[PDB]
């Protein structure tokens, strides 16, 4: 889908059309320029990022208790 | 599209220990990778069963944020019946939980990621994958 | 327009024994009753299970058609989590899918439809009905 | 008895033949859709016809086989 | 979903809404009356009807030819 | 909701034998049954290379009004290039309609419904069933 | 504002070669092309038969979210069986998938694009355009 | 650099910073979605990010492999 560009907050902007609308769970991104084209990508994706951060307590209880 | 439906046993695994080998699979398949509401409730229950709740709790986010949460669906349930039913007759046990992920993958075609092969092997119509 | 949220106990009584009683609260509460996909499956496995399958699975058709089932979403599994979680402190013990109804009817606000109240009476925030 | 399937308000519509009309104190009906066949029936007796037939084999497993 | 319940032709009619209107393919349609209910069936899904009915002729390619 | 998906065989077989033991199985799992778009231009093809093609064309007609013709959508087309991968893998030889076939079913979690078990077979992931 | 449909082998030519000439073509003729899911499970089985299918797949992604699949409708599948059988009295040889996309393209109207014209020459009723 | 998600018209649009402000010439730009992936392109070179990077691996079969 194409849509229209337009200005606000002194700045250049676009409307995300329906159909190429993003999850809306996603509020921040990262806005890569290749060439005359650009790249948005959820801010926060790459699992290393989480696979290297923060992890979990030794409560955390490794078997689910499944009842059965 | 999505390929793979993570089971509740591969997440807890990769939650606790962070594995190497799971972050080379998860990078190579990201994108085509989803979880259950079924497990998404388990590992919450876990969070919150912890002794940090929240601190876990931000740490299942991080993890949920990153996939696709797949609402169980009406299809979902049919197809569970359906197993139910199967295993059953056959004598042969999988867990309620497991059932429905189970299910879920079929109704959908996925393929099952677990580390519990032998558990999800007894499903027909599924194919699964150790990503362990 | 949804208010009530029928369980798998009061549904499996109503398609067996068929109960007059329930079938003048049905007429008179059309529109405002739903299920969960948790209820679904199970009424699907007790037909897969019977011999006359499609037999009984064309009589569940005639409930659903007149029903609305909502998919246990995000929400869902987010309140049915948290509410396990409860339940394991208080040490109080409900079966895995009434949890799940439990908190599919928290996550949308509705009002438990059942026959068994004890069983849904130990978990908090829920406003439960006997249609029995 | 057989009948016509004609459009009406950009939309599906049946003539009932008088043959089979329904009573006149019958305004509202509600209309459910069991695979192709649909169930019409009076407003406040929507059950009634799921109730008098469609009886349920006796295997139906009258429990509920919960892991617990 | 309910509808409501019009008169045209000189018979009583009903309109299918979006939600529950019939297949576009069924033109005609067998009404059969149980009680107060009304039962709308396409006319023609009998099975037993296509199994006594016209066959095919001996040409009928019984092997697909699929290709390979 | 639907969950046979009638395979070409077993249709050219139902139409030019009315078999009395497929239609029971029709009878018995009416309403939950369907064939591929695949399926329809194949037996289409079938009676436009008869001799009387109106006539055959005629009994074609019949046979799909009463099952639902599925369209071959990109999950089917996904799913039959996973199947034709994996098929070449092995050196296991299905032929092209059929895989077709076989990755519509899968996509949707459907059985496949066919007299020629042994070719589906080679597929994994797929429910089958001889209704001949 | 479809008029253009790309058949497989202008695609692969495309994403394996990407060729300069039909950058152009599609820059200009953007919003004006799809391809049918035949096209589709066609990528998609070179992509799974490579050693590095997630890499291909993505190059496709690029490629398919581009464009427009269409469905395998009934439609095609019609036109498809009478060409099919065109082909047959006439002892004109078309590949199967081929047959179905030129179909798929009488059924909706569409322009045949390709590299290989000689293919689809021999059935009737085809506008046929040389991208390469 | 990273920005913001904001709601215009009833829809998601993407303030862009002048950092990665694409050129005025620009009006007419085509927004792609692969995966949660927005490629932003001026309308007539939607193709171009495409055809520059996005290398496909060697051994994609270069026939075609269609039963024959």
């Amino acid at each position: 889908m194409e849509t229209t560009v337009f200005l606000s907050n002194r700045s250049q902007a676009v409307r995300l059309p329906k159909a190429v609308a993003l999850p809306e769970n996603v509020k921040r991104v990262e806005v890569i320029a290749v060439g005359r084209t650009r790249i948005i990508t959820p801010a926060g994706e790459t699992w290393d990022e989480w696979f290297d951060g923060n992890s979990v307590s030794a409560d955390f209880m490794d078997n689910r208790e499944q009842p059965g | 599209m999505l390929k793979f439906m993570l089971d509740t046993n591969i997440c807890i695994f990769t939650i606790k220990n962070k594995p190497a080998s799971v972050r080379e699979r998860f990078n190579l398949n990201q994108g085509r990778m989803c979880i259950s509401s079924v497990t998404l409730m388990e590992v919450i229950y876990g969070a919150e069963k912890s002794q940090m709740p929240e601190r876990n709790l931000a740490v299942i986010e991080g993890f949920v944020s990153r996939i696709d949460v797949l609402d169980y669906d009406a299809a979902a349930a049919t197809h569970t019946g359906q197993i139910r039913a199967e295993l059953a007759l056959q004598g042969r046990p999988v867990g309620p939980f497991d059932q429905m992920i189970a299910g879920h993958a079929r109704s959908r075609g996925l393929i099952i990621v677990t580390n519990n092969t032998r558990e999800f092997e007894r499903v027909g119509g599924l194919r699964i994958e150790d990503w362990s």
